[PDB]
């Protein structure tokens, strides 16, 4: 799947 | 082409968000007439960020953080060296 982070 | 921008963090970040696979297995995709194994890309930019600032833009396909190259990495990898830029971030990217 496709997963997301935030920086 | 490929593009190189530097990103200072900020107090508060870095100002953007990477979105892209858990593990290896993607699907090949060609950008610039050109194949890559998946790449992470940046899926937001915070308005006034810093990588806004530095030139970050949505939809920016990450080749490589800090000259190490992520073609077909993990998610977890290219988060490892995000953070271990420590108050400056090199990404070496391909815009659409």
């Amino acid at each position: 799947d496709d997963v997301q982070t935030s920086f | 082409g490929p593009r190189v921008v530097r990103i200072v963090k900020s107090e508060s970040g870095y100002g953007f968000n990477v979105r892209g696979q858990v593990s290896e297995g993607g699907q090949l995709r060609s950008i610039n007439g050109e194949l890559y194994a998946p790449l992470q890309h940046v899926s937001a930019v915070l308005p006034g960020g810093a990588a806004d600032r530095a030139g970050v833009r949505k939809g920016d396909r990450i080749l490589e953080v800090n000259h190490v190259n992520v073609e077909g990495a993990t998610h977890k990898q290219v988060v490892d060296l995000i953070r271990a830029g420590e108050k400056e971030l090199i990404l070496t990217v391909l815009s659409v």
